[PDB]
């Protein structure tokens, strides 16, 4: 009755949220690609720093690419069926999510080192952190799903289940360490490198201004994932649209961030 | 990047060691004293470090001692009459590769490469790399020599 009319009103708004997410993800993907080819054409791709940038962009490409395959996973018949390719698709998306955290940390390792110590060889340690450390973490996560939580294509949320901390705990830990780095870069930039005009110092200043802008942009969407707003009609609709706009345009935010640093 | 450059091909150690001849050294190859006594090696260290006198030092401390040696190497370069005119005509990335060479063979050794220096001073960077590879130095430490040579030819850090 009127209950059904209320049910139909929510399906339309969810279908609207779904449209915002699909269009934001297409625009983000094209943008990352256009940034990626701009970096590869440059003869400055030999600079360690541009090596770091190209790997970050690539990392966000694979994630946004596999988001499309994930949507095809969210069919409820597929969700319950627990097919092999279905769990494999979920671990792929999780692996790429971890790499995005470890590559943002990598940029923070380079910037703290570049302002304290005066390229093709040093990059391997960054590639070892960005792509390498994540692989055993996802693997350990997977064995934990297999022995203990083999359901819902590994995308189920269930209470009292700590299995997802195997990979989530690391993501928080490197973020903690990037905060210490930020405080040290600012601490250093304001006392000892106050008057420096060396080329590494001007670049450092441009980063810290940019990082201060991107951090609230990217940070909001993560705290919103804890909100639990409620069944209030007006509060619920705004919660769903804002969160869908922030998650989908995220890669677009990153591509602007990356090209700005090319200067 | 010069500190990163030399840390790569020379090496970095943060507690006092003794070299093949038996003196006390630290860092990227900072000789502390020729005296047998370990005591004097720690004291000579204390005056330089200007902090707690101990066998272990700060990685930052290593770069401040590294800077000291980079200073003395440049004073040596500029006193040498074959080395000096090639150095001023070179740019920064190419100077590092000249200092890299002095750290390895001394100002006297780099002066032996008489053809390659006139090539570097004429910007003839492709000609100089063939000269420096026909040499016993290239045969004895090839992996370091190939890195240094490429920096000369391109003037970038891509190799390190
Ligand atoms: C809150 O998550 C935002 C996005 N994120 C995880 C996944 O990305 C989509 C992330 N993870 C890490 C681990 N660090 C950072 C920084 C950062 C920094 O924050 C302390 C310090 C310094 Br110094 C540099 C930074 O990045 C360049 C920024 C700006 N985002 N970010």
């Amino acid at each position: 009755m009127e209950i059904l009319n209320e049910e139909k009103k929510s399906k339309v708004h969810y279908h609207v949220a779904a449209i915002i997410n699909y269009l934001g993800h297409c625009i983000s993907l094209v943008a990352l690609l256009v940034a990626f080819v701009l970096f590869l054409r440059a003869r400055s791709i030999r600079c360690l720093r541009n090596i770091i940038h190209a790997n970050l962009i690539a990392a966000f490409i694979l994630r946004n690419a596999t988001w499309f395959v994930v949507q095809l996973t969210m069919s409820p018949e597929v969700h319950q069926s627990n097919v092999g390719w279905c769990r494999l698709v979920t671990a792929a998306y999780n692996y790429f999510h971890v790499t995005n955290f470890f590559w943002m940390f990598g940029e923070g390792c380079y910037l703290h080192t570049a302002i304290v110590l005066t390229d093709r060889l040093r990059a391997w340690m960054f590639i070892c952190i960005g792509w390498g450390v994540p692989f055993p973490i996802i693997v350990a996560w997977a064995i934990g799903k297999l022995y203990y939580d083999n359901e819902k294509c590994w995308a189920g949320k269930r209470p009292g289940v700590y299995t997802d901390y195997i990979y989530q705990g690391p993501m928080a830990l490197v973020l903690l360490i990037n905060f210490i780095f930020l405080f040290n870069i600012v601490r250093i930039l304001m006392t000892k490198l106050r008057a420096s005009t060396t080329s590494e110092t001007i670049q450092a200043r441009k980063a810290v201004k940019a990082t201060l802008v991107l951090l609230p942009l990217l940070g909001i969407t993560y705290m919103l994932a804890f909100v639990n707003p409620g069944e209030d009609e007006v509060s619920r609709v705004v919660f769903i649209y804002f969160n869908a706009f922030l998650e989908s345009f995220q890669g677009f935010f990153v591509s602007v961030f990356a090209c700005f640093l090319n200067s | 990047n010069i500190f990163e450059m030399l840390r790569i091909d020379e090496g970095l150690r943060l507690k006092i060691y003794k070299d093949t001849e038996g003196y006390y050294t630290i860092g990227i190859g900072h000789l502390l004293t020729k005296s047998p006594s370990l005591s004097v090696a720690k004291s000579e260290l204390d005056k330089a470090i200007g902090r707690n006198s101990n066998g272990v030092i700060t990685k930052d401390e290593a770069e401040k001692l590294f800077n000291q040696d980079v200073d003395a190497a440049v004073r040596g370069i500029l006193r040498n009459a074959k080395l000096k005119p090639v150095y001023d005509s070179l740019d920064a990335v190419r100077r590092s590769a000249l200092i890299n060479m002095v750290f390895q063979m001394g100002e006297t050794g780099v002066a032996g490469f008489t053809n390659s220096l006139r090539m570097l001073q004429q910007k003839r960077w492709d000609e100089a790399a063939v000269n420096l590879a026909k040499s016993r130095w290239y045969n004895q430490t090839p992996n370091r020599a190939k890195r240094v040579i490429a920096t000369f030819r391109t003037g970038t850090w891509d190799a390190y």
